[PDB]
Order: structure tokens, then C-alpha cells, then sequence
């Protein structure tokens, strides 16, 4: 598992 | 009486919180006086996330490719520029709303509010101490990046935290508000993981002393301990060696419930050696070490119930 | 990821504290509209407080017995009336800052947000969930009396508590807004107590939901139950008897997750015989009561990381 | 111990 940039993207 | 995991009101820093878009990526932003600071990652797809090179991505974008939406206005954007792992972009309307302010970098066991974000929009505030490993147990969904941690003094808001990720094992990652990174962590998507956590414990004997002012004794003991003997235990439950300084910090909880210190050490050896045998302090049944010192007086009656 | 306390953000109701004196007595009042409201125990001394007649001492008292301040500046009463347990004093100024708002009264078992006042100061935000009763285990310091308790839905505060009391064991009573106190308590300073309490098992559940959403399996079992024997093991441990609709309002978080509402309590059951061996679920080690299903669902992701 | 109205009495 990889980390997560909390933005949301699309 | 009673003692809870207390927030600062975010009433003064709602009235910052913005939203900010660059092409299909969107997050939150803090709207200070003509300029509002944001997670660059905001100028990043999907695909960038692996391999950004934040910077080759910035000099491809203008002003006018940053949308600024604060409640039903937007908000021009009239300079951008990166500092670390932060935006500034420079608006043509200063926030009426600014209180005094202050950006501050925290320390490893110390405490701050949480003001959790979507779309610019507040939507909950929790307390949250910054781990030993510079993560932070936080609640954040896709869409929270660029929430801020803050304190509250007098009516001064000290900006202690910036939101950015999550790690593989839920914990959290961010940066001040320069946009430095807390702990050894990078805004990409990758393979990333905190060193191993202590339990803070000064922070641990500040809620024991909160417990006693409660009105509550039933942990205490009859026996003492030298700071080096506790240390030994300490060492042996990952819990983080005590300090002089602690020891003095702890002095006006130690002197309004007559426990000297190293009295209540010998009464976390003792809890931390037999467990707690079905009982509970303040209403749980483990250690608490997200409170601080400067946390249970704030809180507490100034005095003890005897 | 993640699950926290949770309170809803302060700031919409942070701009309707404003401080009330009467005499040598000061508190806290709820300024909306051109109304403020405030509990009734102002307008008494210490020696009042044992036998209070408030209508015996409101007819003795004017308007400008009544001092309000919001921040640096002095409201008008214009005109008073007590109304159960608060007082409602209409003043000269509308307020700018009013929300949308109601007055709602919640049901034991629901959770609200605390804004704890003094001197009309918001100091701090909390979540608090209403025991079964009637009580809540809040943080209150002598000056407390009259800060409220809230939910927001989009825009609009529901009002549901203005805090009044402390009962011997340390716990708080208070009343809706419109004066009708929580419970048998009363507005003087006497010997008054709660009766038994009971923990909230629909609450258990949804935070057991909670749990796995954020991964977490451990708890879980291939059994299951029927309604009727789990409630057999819920009267034992002094847990709320569950209903068809508790199981109703389960029925999304069920979903969700793939564990039948009877599968959990079959968890549950397991969990309540056993204790948790030295294990934790998000963080406690014991059964966590006080989130709603409504509270799991606000906070947890949509989507449960399987 | 008696109930006490916590607010602010001089």
C-alpha cells in the first residue's frame, strides 16, 4: 500500500 | 468537573477557509490578509502523483489557472510563488475576517486543534497531539488536504499545521505553514512509513494529576522512584524517558494536588507493571497521552476536590 | 481514515455568546435575534440557591437589573419573562450574526456539540452524547451556566441543551431552550442524583462498524444471534435492549461493510462475555457508546477498505 | 454533596 495525497482529484 | 478531549472554537479560523482549484484537482486553502496558502499538490494530477516534479509543474501554470472560492465569491488571483511544500497565491481582496495571527511549528507531544475541511467548507474540529514520529491520529477523507492545526492564545490563532496525506497504517502527515514537512515524509504517492511511536509521558503523568483533581485516587501508592529508576521501566513500556524539565513543568499540578512527581511516577510504574485490573481513569481504560500539561490546567479546576 | 471525537464547528454559534449579570451573579446567554436567552439562576445570590422562588425574585427585579454584554458592547433589555427554567430578555439590537437556527430536544442516546463559555468567552468545543439518563459527562467550571449544546445540518444550528448544573457524582444537567430541564433535576443547589445509567448498545454497534470500515476485524466471529437472545446478554451487562429499528437504522452501515446487523451483535455478544484480552478498537480499550449511526456515517469514508 | 449551579454568584 502507498500513501495518499488527500486532495481531490479527477 | 469531568474532563474531555477539548477543542479550541474554530470560529476565527473558519472565517479563513477557502477553496482552491487547479484544473480537475481541488482542495482547501487558508485566506490570510491578500494571500492564501495551500498544499502545492493542488497543481497535480492523478498521474503526476508518483514522479512530481512540483516545480516543473508550477512554471507551466498562470495566475488565472488558480480558482480562489471563498463562500460565493470568487477571489482573483494576482501572483503565485512556492515556498517548500506550499502555495502562496496572492489575491486582490484582503480577508475581513483575518484575525492575529501567528505561524508556529509545534513540537512532538504537544496539541493542537484540528479544523477538518471539504470543498473550503469546515465540517468537524478535533484535538489531535503531534506523535513522537511526527504523525498525527487525525480523521481525514479524500478532499481534506490544506486543513490547519491551530492553537488559540488570548485571541492570537498560532497556525501550527497544514494538511497533505495519509500514510499506509491511517496515520497523518503534513507540514507548518511554511510548508515543512513534520517527520520524514514527501507530498507523493509512494511508499512511505513513520519510525516507530513512543507513548509521551509527561504528557501521560499530566492526565493522572487530571484524574486526582477529578477527584479520583485509586492508582496512587505509598512509594517513590528516582528519575533514573523510572526511566528503566519507561524504557522497557516505550514510554519516553523523563526529563528535569518535565519534572518542572509538571510543578503547578504537582503542588495543587500535593503528589510530588516522582510520587506519581512510582504510580505509573505501578499501572504500567499490573495493568489497570478492570478499572478506568476519567472514563478509559488505558493511558491517555494527549493531553498536555498547559491542557489539564486550562481545563481544570484550579482547585482539587480533596 | 481515522475516528475521532468529533464536534461540529463552533464559529456560527461562537457569534451569539454574550455575557448576563444580574447583581453580583454573571453567566452566559444565547443572543438571537433581538432576544437573549439565559437560565433563570441569574438573578440569584449563593443563600438563594437552596430555596429559590424565581418568581419570587424576578417580579422584584427591572430590565435594567439586567446587564448583557456582547464583547465590548452593552445591550438594552428592553423587556424580560421567564419562560420554565430560562429567562428570554428582548433588547434593543437584533443580532447581525444570528444563523439560521431551532430549538430542538433530543432523545438519550443522541450526540451534540459544547460550546464551553465563560464570561460570555467560547473556551472550548467537545462532543457530548446525552446519557439514557438524562445527564451528560461533560467539562463545566463554575461559570459555565448557560453555554449550549448543538448540532448543524447545512446551515442551520440545532439548538438542544443550555447547561444549568453539576449533580454530586461530577456529571452535568441542563435543559432544552425553551427551560424544560433533561431529566428529574431541578435549578437548585440541593441534593439531587441521576438514576441508573445504561450504555447505548445501537451506539456500540455503529462504532464497531466504524471499526471495520477502518479496517479492523479482530472482534468479528462466524456467529450470529437473534434478536431476543442478544438482548438476553445485553440485560445482563446492563446494555439498552435493541430494536427492530436500531436494526433498521444499522441497515447502511450494514451494507456497507457486508456484516449483518445480527452477525455484529453476535460480535458484540462475544465481546461483552470475553472482555478484549489486551486488544483495542479504534484506539480504546473499551466499548465506545457515545457516536450515533448518523455520527459513523458523517465521519467514515463511503467506501470501507476491504 | 448538594447539586451545584455552576454559574458565576459573588
Amino acid at each position: 500500500k502507498v500513501a495518499t495525497v488527500q486532495s481531490k482529484m479527477s | 468537573s469531568g474532563f474531555r478531549k477539548m477543542a479550541f472554537p474554530s470560529g476565527k479560523v473558519e472565517g479563513c477557509m477557502v477553496q482552491v482549484t487547479c484544473g480537475t484537482t481541488t482542495l482547501n486553502g487558508l485566506w490570510l490578509d491578500d494571500v492564501v496558502y495551500c498544499p502545492r499538490a493542488v497543481i497535480c494530477t492523478s498521474e503526476d502523483m508518483l514522479n512530481p516534479n512540483y516545480e516543473d509543474l508550477l512554471i507551466r501554470k498562470s495566475n488565472h489557472n488558480f480558482l480562489v472560492q471563498a463562500g460565493n465569491v470568487q477571489l482573483r488571483v494576482i501572483g503565485h510563488s512556492m515556498q517548500n511544500c506550499v502555495l502562496k497565491l496572492k489575491v486582490d481582496t484582503a480577508n475581513p475576517k483575518t484575525p492575529k495571527y501567528k505561524f508556529v511549528r509545534i513540537q512532538p507531544g504537544q496539541t493542537f486543534s484540528v479544523l477538518a475541511c471539504y470543498n473550503g467548507s469546515p465540517s468537524g474540529v478535533y484535538q489531535c497531539a503531534m506523535r513522537p514520529n511526527f504523525t498525527i491520529k487525525g480523521s481525514f477523507l479524500n478532499g481534506s488536504c490544506g486543513s490547519v492545526g491551530f492553537n488559540i492564545d488570548y485571541d492570537c490563532v498560532s497556525f501550527c499545521y497544514m494538511h497533505h496525506m495519509e500514510l499506509p497504517t491511517g496515520v497523518h502527515a503534513g507540514t507548518d505553514l511554511e510548508g515543512n514537512f513534520y517527520g520524514p515524509f514527501v507530498d507523493r504517492q509512494t511508499a512511505q512509513a513513520a519510525g516507530t511511536d513512543t507513548t509521551i509521558t509527561v504528557n501521560v503523568l499530566a492526565w493522572l494529576y487530571a484524574a486526582v483533581i477529578n477527584g479520583d485516587r485509586w492508582f496512587l501508592n505509598r512509594f517513590t522512584t528516582t528519575l533514573n529508576d523510572f526511566n528503566l521501566v519507561a524504557m522497557k513500556y516505550n514510554y519516553e524517558p523523563l526529563t528535569q524539565d518535565h519534572v518542572d513543568i509538571l510543578g503547578p499540578l504537582s503542588a495543587q494536588t500535593g503528589i510530588a512527581v516522582l510520587d506519581m511516577c512510582a504510580s505509573l510504574k505501578e499501572l504500567l507493571q499490573n495493568g489497570m485490573n478492570g478499572r478506568t481513569i476519567l472514563g478509559s481504560a488505558l493511558l491517555e497521552d494527549e493531553f498536555t500539561p498547559f491542557d489539564v490546567v486550562r481545563q481544570c479546576s484550579g482547585v482539587t476536590f480533596q
